[PDB]
RNA sequence: AUCGAGAGGAUGC
């Protein structure tokens, strides 16, 4: 009676961005962003490939409460390299690990028989 | 900025305190004879065993976060295989013209006794430990 | 709740990605706090669940009887021949992550009733409504779209935490409160009050 | 007693509780369907206009907004039918009894009600789902688990009724109470049990955890610290950031029992400032004990930095054992084949050693301790003789159970449970009592027609001598049944009883109040102490210090 | 053809009963440490013996699997929860038009059954599933 | 499965609960208080079948 | 009875001493022995005490049980509290029970005890004897809504 | 201000007990500065210990009793509930009456 | 409903203890809460 | 009441097997065992989904109109 | 190829065991999670209820239609309701299905998803067919039915997703372990004697090696090859899934790196 | 009667009823549009602009505390402290 | 609406 609708789970409300994104108050070039509409099986990939780059300092992300479908992503970089390149250079990364998996597979899956 | 203690101690006593990971140590220092020490010691990260030899260090030096690596390219104050940072928190006079500091890195303790040590280890926060070979 | 006065609501809901999760792939349906265990000393219910994976499997009927020659021993030594390890764990990997989970945990089927009660036939709020008729009170229980009672326990608490101004609304401003005149003699309620 | 002392009264509301690990200590998940019902009436000011004709506009179904709308006739605008309800131009000191928003003070209490923290002012967070949610560790005071208890809340009506919550009602000034001149909040459950857990000098915490933890809590300076381990790996230990949760200048010294300074049992406790250096962090510091944290960083600090403080616990605690897991088996009740043979041995020497007793009394030789029956010092010669037996066999299932048991571990922590229950589950239930006396002869000279008359031994008369494990007997179960029923029966009227008492000691004191001269006196002006307490000071901010001019010798006096 | 007894607790007073039938009554002539400690056979002259000792108990806790595993308030609350539990209270259901009336989904018979919940026609009408539990500290809700 | 043994009045299913007295025709002693002039008293409460 | 007293040398240590228990009760005669210390003896019963030692002995005695009940079960409540209700038996000189009979008929306003046991008689004999009421009790200006002399309403306020 | 030395008696045994010449030297080495603090926060921190005019100490004293009351179910002596029963009586007819001779 | 039927009133020295003679005609266990409980029993 | 379909805990339908399931035992005279393992339920939950489950349909079936 | 190393073992119409070597841990879950939620599939989502003399209420049979396994395959070319800009549905958007049966004999009636039909134009893409994998040929069991007993209904499936429903969801158990002898301790087994005499072996504990008693403690080493198994409900064949898992997870990946560029 | 601008026992503190109150009193003012003491430094509710006003000491009220016997005596909240 | 009975929920560890 009080629950929230599934679908506001993966569809933007009104006046909401898929992000938003905030300078960290304590350190220097450090960063909070935002995801709006998402969670851990986006959160956590993101991460730990944002810690494979060796340029960045702090990575981290929290789902702040499983009411919602939040998660925020905090990061800290070497002096310069503003973080959006990190998020950058890292969301690429993955997407092409992605791409030979798919096709690493597809070449696979066409050799079997059944 | 420099090393504040230096000697060559030997294992007399592993002990499996019902852990897994860690073990309480008894070594003995070569040389002087009024000197022994107890230290805890990750014996999955570095093995020690009954009648070994182990160098043993201080310094506080080679406080904002601590970086990773990145020192393949940097300074690094260790030929020694392993490495601790804790914090001091008493000196102990048991008669003499001698003198005990127990050490904290993060749980992990450490008591030497002995009585040069009185112009070195200061009581400051700083104080690394280092073992080798 | 289940069957041995283990009784529990719903903390949460969680999709079946987020849960933690066996190696063959099995999701739990539900998971209770290992700490309701050892107060009410419940032991059945430990059993019952150790039983039923067998029967899951095996695909028999789990003798449950009282007094009878079936023990623990005997059942772990069955589940055993049966791929799993003998008193009901199982590795399982957190959901959120992948990371496999340090702990082993138990885990079964084991028989859950559904109980009456539920939270919506019970969410209650009033923020002023129907009067009885006698004291220009509130009315009774929520199927009138009631009102709580303040009750002398509680008021107590009131005088306990000190604050006053609190206990006067909670018994004037909203409750009752009513205007009378009263006679600067005869201290009594006998004025006719002809206003205006 | 039932309408002038006690009143039915409006605005006010009430759902079942459900354990929000995620909020904020003296906070209250308020069901949005209820924020849409209860009502603040609110001011018209040069203040408000703009949060509030937004309000107005937003409707009575929406969330935040309002019914109603007051004016200076003092005519009710009615915010859900009316002509000129999308309108309406708000006019200065007009009301608008908005919905109740986000960080708003409330009287929260639970049934039955005995102590002023049974009544909170709490913060109040909108959400989804019906139940009302509040944070494990204010539980104790209003003492009530998630099983299915329901819980009242109420909404002040003057500005001035919002301060006295917020300022002598809220949740935080409650944290160390009267009564007991220590804590009422603690650390409870999963999060002691794992407080521990994190705690133990073999947990070592690596990067990618560590970095969350730290992000994890809210007031965490963002300077990562130093770890602990440097060598081969870089690992942080349990304790290593936990501490991050720890305040500034919170000192804190223990010793339990072999607590020397190194403590190779990682016993007792030190804190030195916002760090912690050796000892296993649980109940006797962490939970609301006396010389614990939470007593300490309230006095020190603040209500609000303490308050904040269990969040922090919490919020990572939570976190580390979120990916750590734990449980407990059946398995986590078995113990030793080899055990399970001396705690049988142990206990038919007792049953043996019965029998001679009974065996003696039976030959007169029996002497009769001073005032009391022959009959009477059997009867207590055996009670002792069979408790003796489980304790005994219990204690003997207590060193069998090794370090990875869980239940076990529970109670380390304690997180819940004791002895008698591992005592209980694995070894032997015991001598059931009604009456304080063991199982009586309702049939005639017997416990059960499985009986011969005049049998007073211990498996005749209520001495369970099987586990949990193992299986009761029929005898024994029919036994164990007629004891715990008693249990029950007290319940539904030790209460009744306790209830009268409160009443009176309520009805008797009531208004006994110190007055402004620190004299105590009741309506008649009678003094009843001079002083209150004996030292006019107030029960809160005291504790247990040692008057060490008290013991010691006349001469480490001297010196 | 007299092989069976009526009882009332005023006669019972008169008689010697014996729990297990078998193992309680034939010669005294190696034992499982798993199996729990049954006292004796200690009597000489039972005139009766019990049908099952599962009897003693009645409708609501034969509902409890082992129940003699059991702490004992606790079979009482199971007692008092069995009545509120839910399900198919009756087949006719749609038939009967009574002040509510709630049906599962999709019920089914336990996992763990009593030899008695056979003649209480809880397999067969039973109210509760199956559900796979797991005990464990999770997130912490 | 329906089992039977209730009624049916103005339509709602009825259950008569067995109530419980103690026994008529019986003798028994009651020892009685100490600030009370009997010692012992014996109860018989008589009714006819 | 174990006991810890000073050595001579300055420390506490370890006494043990021989301690007679009884079943029953008369001070009056027991004290009156030789053999025994008569400042130190003990009766559970608070009501003998209160005859034989005076009124003010019979507050400790009674606290000393009130506490004895706390602390039997292993609770701890801080001395103010119970100290507050033995004092508050023990001042109207004798021991005034926490039942109508003792607490709830003296003076103190009529609409207060009304708000106790024996609720119209109060009123009744209280219209009788012409009582007045103070109403400077909770219980009265909660009947009346008032703001009640009791914390936040202890003070008036002016500007 | 003969009720007010009364009154503060115990706890200055204390102060001076832990303010004691040889110690503040010689056990916990303190300063001049340091030690005017120490002072400067004594008195301030004790006034805050203070009752405040207001307090409703007669609820309270019920209530903080009460409790543990509600606390208590299950050697021979009236314990427990009983016991606290017969004790706010004024128990004339009380069940367990004992001396102690000394 | 299988056990409504089966149900015992008692009205009003010590009647809610589980009495040895129980034993086979009165079920040990099952009762009602608080109220009047251990009063009413089922066989 | 009619088989579900796709076990709640699995997702595997299961449905489509309850037909197949009765043949199975009642037919070529199968132990409920190797039964629900020729259907291809190998883990349990779904195991269970079939075992337990009780078709009441067939009673409320007999209720004439 | 260049990174994450495949590799099947066994494979069929309904399971794929297969290794797959070199990647982060923190990814393979990703991958597996989107797997179980957030690929989109056709399944009924709306019933239109004419007649209905069944033993079952409406709302259940609802219920029970909504989880009818139907053809996904081309469904990554079908709009999602929400989206296309027709009042309510329309075959741009949605398959809509009929079921009739009506009590014909004394002998119950059943009722099959085989009995389900398709009404709208699908416009030739391979959409929206009840699944059957039943040897007999009548897929799951919607409701029976005896002599005289009607029901008519009128299904609308529209896309969806899992995380909107486990309906959508196009999976149900996925296997999954690293590391079968803990090489890495990420466990710590519970034991009363001999810890491996007391847990089973793995099948997993073949293709990798032992530990060997004297070799220490391998501290530095992380997560590899990753034992999975993907089984499908079958709306998408096994390969699909896995195919179209890796895909939508790259897929939002994707749209938070255009998100940066819309700033 | 009175009581004298001396002769003054009373704790000269601020009772936390003194205060919960005196806050709330203003914090009634304040929220009628009632002219404010204080610069609003950013703050617009009345009980936390009470607390302001409070903190700067510019509130004119005076305490009338009670004495049991039917004198009294009077505290601007000016002249007490507000320590807690 | 009002008076009357009864079943049940929370404390039972
Ligand atoms: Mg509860
Ligand atoms: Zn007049
Ligand atoms: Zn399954
Ligand atoms: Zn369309």
């Amino acid at each position: 009676m009080n629950a929230p609708d599934r679908f506001e789970l993966f569809l933007l409300g009104e006046g909401e961005s898929k992000l938003k994104i905030d300078p960290d108050t304590k350190a220097p070039n450090a960063v909070v962003i935002t995801f709006e509409k998402e969670d851990h099986t986006l959160g956590n990939l993101i991460r730990a490939e944002l810690l494979n780059d060796r340029k960045v300092l702090f990575a981290a992300y929290k789902v702040e409460h499983p009411f919602f479908a939040r998660f925020k992503l905090r990061i800290q970089t070497t002096e310069g390299y503003d973080p959006k390149d990190a998020l950058k250079n890292a969301c690429n990364s993955i997407i092409n690990k992605l791409g030979a998996l798919k096709t690493n597979f597809e070449t696979e899956w066409n050799l079997q028989t059944l | 900025s420099n090393t504040l203690f230096d000697d060559i101690f030997q294992v007399s006593e592993v002990d499996p305190g019902r852990y897994n990971k860690v073990c309480r140590i008894e070594a003995a220092s070569t040389t002087q004879d009024q000197c022994k020490l107890t230290l805890d010691i990750n014996v999955e990260l570095f093995p020690v065993a009954a009648q070994d030899s182990l160098t043993v260090t201080i310094a506080s030096s080679l406080t904002r976060s601590w970086r990773p690596p990145q020192a393949g390219d940097r300074s690094l104050a260790d030929d020694y295989d392993y490495v601790m940072y804790g914090t001091a928190y008493k000196f102990e006079e048991v008669s003499k013209d001698l003198i005990a500091v127990y050490y904290s890195f993060g749980g992990l303790l450490m008591r030497l006794e002995g009585n040069y040590r009185n112009l070195n280890n200061l009581k400051q926060e700083n104080a690394y430990l280092l073992i080798r070979r | 709740a289940s069957r041995h006065g283990q009784k529990g609501t719903i903390g949460i809901t969680y999709r079946r990605e987020d849960m933690p999760f066996t190696a063959e792939g099995i999701v739990p349906d539900l998971i209770i706090n290992p700490h309701a265990i050892p107060s009410r000393m419940t032991v059945a219910h430990l059993i019952e669940c150790l039983l039923s994976k067998v029967a899951a499997l095996s695909g028999n009927e789990g003798d449950a009887s009282p007094f009878t020659d079936i023990t623990v021993e005997g059942i772990s030594k069955l589940l055993r021949e049966h791929g799993y390890q003998s008193r009901g764990f199982e590795v399982m990997y957190n959901g959120h992550t992948g990371k496999k989970l340090m702990a082993q945990i138990f885990f079964g089927p084991t028989y859950y009733q559904r109980l009456r009660h539920m939270v919506d036939d019970k969410i209650h709020a009033r923020a002023r409504g129907p009067m009885q008729v006698l004291t220009r009170q509130p009315v009774e229980g929520r199927s009138r779209d009631g009102g709580l009672r303040f009750g002398e326990m509680e008021r107590d608490c009131m005088i306990a935490h000190g604050a006053a101004s609190f206990l006067k609304e909670r018994l004037m401003e909203a409750s009752d409160a009513f205007r009378v005149h009263i006679c600067g003699i005869c201290g009594l309620m006998t004025v006719i009050a002809k206003l205006n | 007693r039932g309408n002038l002392m006690g009143k039915r009264v409006d605005f006010s509301a009430r759902t079942v509780i459900s354990g929000d690990p995620n909020l904020e200590l003296d906070q209250v998940g308020v069901p949005k369907s209820i924020a849409k019902t209860l009502t603040y009436p609110e001011v018209v000011t040069p203040y408000n206009i703009d949060r509030l004709t937004q309000l107005v506009r937003n409707g009575p179904n929406e969330h935040p907004g309002a019914k109603y709308v007051i004016r200076d006739s003092g005519d009710r605008i009615d915010l859900r039918y009316s002509k000129r309800a999308g309108d309406i131009q708000l006019q200065y000191g007009w009301k608008v009894e908005r919905h109740i928003m986000d960080n708003d003070p409330v009287l929260f209490n639970r049934q039955p009600s005995l102590h002023k923290m049974s009544m909170m002012a709490h913060r109040v967070k909108v959400i989804p789902y019906s139940t009302f949610r509040l944070n494990l560790s204010v539980t104790s005071p209003y003492n009530a688990d998630f099983d299915g208890d329901e819980m009242n809340l109420h909404v002040p009506q003057s500005e001035e009724t919002r301060a006295e919550l917020s300022q002598l009602c809220a949740v935080p000034l409650q944290i160390v109470s009267p009564q007991s001149n220590k804590p009422c909040m603690g650390i409870v459950q999963d999060t002691l049990c794992g407080i521990r857990k994190l705690t133990l000098r073999d947990t070592f915490i690596e990067l990618d955890q560590v970095l969350n933890m730290l992000y994890w809590v809210p007031d965490w300076d963002g300077v990562i610290p130093t770890p602990a381990i440097i060598k081969p790996k870089p690992l942080w230990s349990g304790k290593q950031i936990l501490s991050v949760a720890i305040p500034n200048g919170i000192h804190l010294q223990r010793f339990d029992e072999g607590t020397t300074l190194l403590s190779p049992k990682d016993n007792g406790m030190l804190i030195i400032d916002g760090q912690i250096i050796f000892g296993v962090v649980e109940k006797k510091t962490v939970g609301s004990s006396n010389g614990g944290l939470i007593h300490v960083v309230t006095r020190e600090k603040g209500p609000q930095v303490c308050a904040k403080l269990f969040g922090n616990i919490q919020k990572v605690v939570n976190f580390w054992l979120l990916h750590n897991g734990f449980s407990t088996g059946i398995g986590d009740t078995i113990a030793d084949g080899p055990t399970m043979r001396e705690i049988t041995e142990t206990i038919a020497e007792a049953k043996k050693k019965v029998l001679d007793v009974t065996k003696e009394a039976q030959a007169n030789l029996l002497t009769a301790k001073h005032g009391m029956t022959l009959r009477e010092s059997f009867e207590d010669n055996v009670v002792r003789f069979l408790n003796e037996a489980r304790d005994k066999a219990g204690r003997l299932a207590e060193v069998n159970l090794k370090d990875l048991n869980n239940v076990k571990q529970m109670v380390m922590a304690g997180s819940k449970g004791s002895f008698i229950n591992i005592a209980q589950m694995s070894a032997c239930v015991g001598q059931q009592s009604v009456e304080g006396k063991r199982i009586a002869f309702g049939f005639v000279d017997r416990t059960l027609p499985h009986f011969s008359k005049d049998d007073y031994s211990p498996e005749s008369k209520g001495f369970v001598e099987n586990s949990y494990l193992r299986g009761l007997t029929p005898q024994e179960f029919f036994f164990h049944a007629m004891g715990g029923r008693e249990g029950l029966i007290d319940t539904a009227v030790k209460t009744a009883e306790t209830g009268y008492i409160q009443r009176r000691l309520v009805k008797a004191l009531e208004d006994i109040m110190v007055h402004y001269d620190n004299t105590t006196r009741n309506s008649l002006g009678n003094v009843i102490q001079f002083i209150y307490g004996e030292d006019g000071m107030d029960a809160a901010h005291i504790e247990k210090q040692s008057l060490d001019t008290i013991g010691g010798s006349d001469a480490a006096f001297e010196k | 053809e007299g092989l069976v007894e009526y009882i009332d607790a005023e006669e019972e007073e008169s008689i010697l009963i014996a729990m297990q039938p078998e193992d309680l009554e034939p010669a005294e002539a190696d034992v499982d440490p798993a199996k729990r400690i049954r006292v004796s056979h200690h009597a000489t002259t039972f005139t009766h013996c019990e049908i099952h000792p599962s009897m003693i108990l009645g409708v609501a806790a034969s509902i409890i699997p082992f129940p003699d595993h059991n702490q004992s308030p606790r079979n009482t609350y199971q007692s008092a929860m069995g009545k509120q539990a839910m399900g198919v209270f009756l087949t006719n259901y749609n038939v009967r038009m009574d002040t509510m009336a709630n049906i599962l989904y999709y019920p089914q018979k336990p996992l763990g059954t009593t030899r008695a919940m056979e003649y209480l026609k809880f397999r067969e009408l039973p109210a509760g599933q199956n559900a796979i539990v797991a005990i464990a500290c999770y997130s912490g809700y | 499965f329906d089992m039977g043994g209730y009624f049916i009045i103005n339509g709602s299913e009825k259950v008569l609960i067995a109530q419980e007295r103690s026994a008529g025709n019986i003798v028994q002693v009651f020892k009685k208080a100490a600030p009370s002039p009997i010692s012992h008293v014996a109860e018989i409460r008589s009714a006819l079948e | 009875y174990d006991r810890k007293v000073p050595s001579p040398t300055g420390e506490y240590v370890k006494e043990p001493e021989w301690v007679l228990e009884t079943d029953g009760v008369n001070l009056s005669e027991v004290m009156t022995v030789p053999g025994i210390d008569p400042t130190r003896i003990y009766t559970n019963s608070f009501i003998d005490i209160m005859e034989v030692l005076g009124i003010e002995a019979g507050r400790a005695a009674l606290y000393k049980e009130v506490y004895n009940v706390i602390a039997s079960d292993g609770s701890y409540v801080n001395y103010r509290h119970m100290a507050l209700l033995v004092d508050v038996m023990t001042t109207q000189g004798g021991l005034t029970s926490v039942t109508r009979h003792g607490f709830n008929r003296s003076n103190t306003g009529a609409l207060m005890r009304c708000s106790f046991e024996e609720t119209v008689e109060i009123l009744f004999e209280a219209g009788a004897s012409a009582e007045l009421d103070d109403c400077r009790g909770v219980s009265e200006n909660v009947i009346l809504g008032q703001m009640a002399p009791i914390g936040t309403g202890a003070f008036d306020v002016m500007i | 201000q003969n009720a007010q030395r009364d009154a503060v008696t115990l706890f200055c045994c204390l102060l001076r007990s832990r303010l004691a010449t040889r110690r503040v030297l010689q056990e916990y080495r303190l300063t001049k500065q340091a030690f005017d603090w120490v002072l400067s926060n004594i008195e301030a921190q004790f006034l805050r210990s203070v009752v405040h005019p207001g307090e409703m100490v007669g609820v309270l004293a019920a209530q903080s009793i009460g409790e543990p009351a509600t606390q208590m179910t299950l050697k021979k002596v009236t314990s427990g509930v009983p016991r606290l029963k017969e004790i706010l009586n004024v128990a004339k007819n009380m069940k367990t009456p004992s001396l102690t001779v000394y | 409903t299988l056990s409504h039927l089966r149900r015992t009133n008692t009205p009003i020295a010590k009647p809610r203890q589980l009495h040895n003679t129980h034993w086979g005609l009165v079920c040990p266990a099952e009762t009602p809460e608080g109220q009047a409980c251990g009063l009413v029993k089922n066989l | 009441m009619i088989v579900p379909v796709r076990c709640f805990s699995c997702g595997k339908v299961v449905g489509d097997k309850w037909e197949s399931y009765l043949n199975l035992l009642q037919e070529d005279e199968l132990d409920e065992g190797t039964a629900l393992s020729r259907l291809g339920l190998k883990r349990y939950c779904c195991r269970r989904m079939i075992l337990t489950h009780v078709d009441l349909i067939e009673k409320f079936l007999r209720y004439n109109p | 190829e260049e990174g994450p190393q495949v590799k099947i073992r066994e494979a069929s119409k309904d399971n794929v065991d297969f290794i797959l070597s070199n990647v982060d841990l923190a990814m393979a879950n990703s991958l597996r999670r989107v797997m179980i939620a957030e690929i989109p599939t056709l399944a009924i989502d709306s019933v239109e209820v004419e007649t209905n003399t069944t033993v079952l209420a409406d709302e259940f049979i609802a219920h029970r239609l909504g989880l009818i396994p139907l053809q996904s395959m081309d469904i990554e070319q079908l709009e999602y309701s929400r989206d296309c800009f027709c009042e309510d549905h329309c075959d741009k958007c949605s398959v809509v299905l009929t079921l009739q049966a009506f009590g014909e004999s004394e002998s119950t009636t059943n009722v099959y998803s085989k009995d389900l039909v398709i009404v709208s134009n699908l416009m030739g893409r391979n959409i929206g067919h009840p699944i059957i994998q039943d040897k007999e040929g009548n897929g799951v069991l919607i409701c029976k039915l005896r002599k005289g007993q009607e029901l008519k209904l009128t299904c609308v499936a529209k896309k969806g997703i899992a995380k909107e429903h486990a309906k959508w969801g196009p999976a149900a158990a996925i296997e999954f372990e690293y590391d079968p002898w803990n090489k890495l301790k990420h466990t710590d087994y519970w034991y009363e004697q001999d810890s491996a005499k007391e847990w089973p072996q793995s099948k997993n504990c073949e293709y990798e090696d032992p530990p060997n008693e004297g070799d220490p403690f391998d501290y530095k080493a992380q997560a590899d090859t990753f034992y999975m198994n993907v089984e499908s409900v079958g709306s998408i064949p096994v390969d699909q899934v896995v195919v179209r898992g890796i895909d939508t997870l790259q897929k939002k990946v994707a749209s938070i790196l255009l998100a940066l560029t819309q700033m | 009667k009175a009581i004298p601008k001396d002769q003054r026992a009373t704790t000269p503190y601020m009772t936390k009823y003194e205060r919960a109150r005196i806050l709330g009193t203003r914090a009634l003012q304040i929220s009628m549009n009632a002219p404010v003491f204080v610069d609003l430094e950013g703050e617009t509710d009345p009980l936390r602009i009470a607390m302001k006003e409070l903190a700067e000491k510019k509130i004119p009220l005076v305490i009338r505390r009670y004495l049991p016997d039917g004198s009294f005596e009077d505290w601007s909240v000016e002249e007490l402290i507000v320590d807690l």
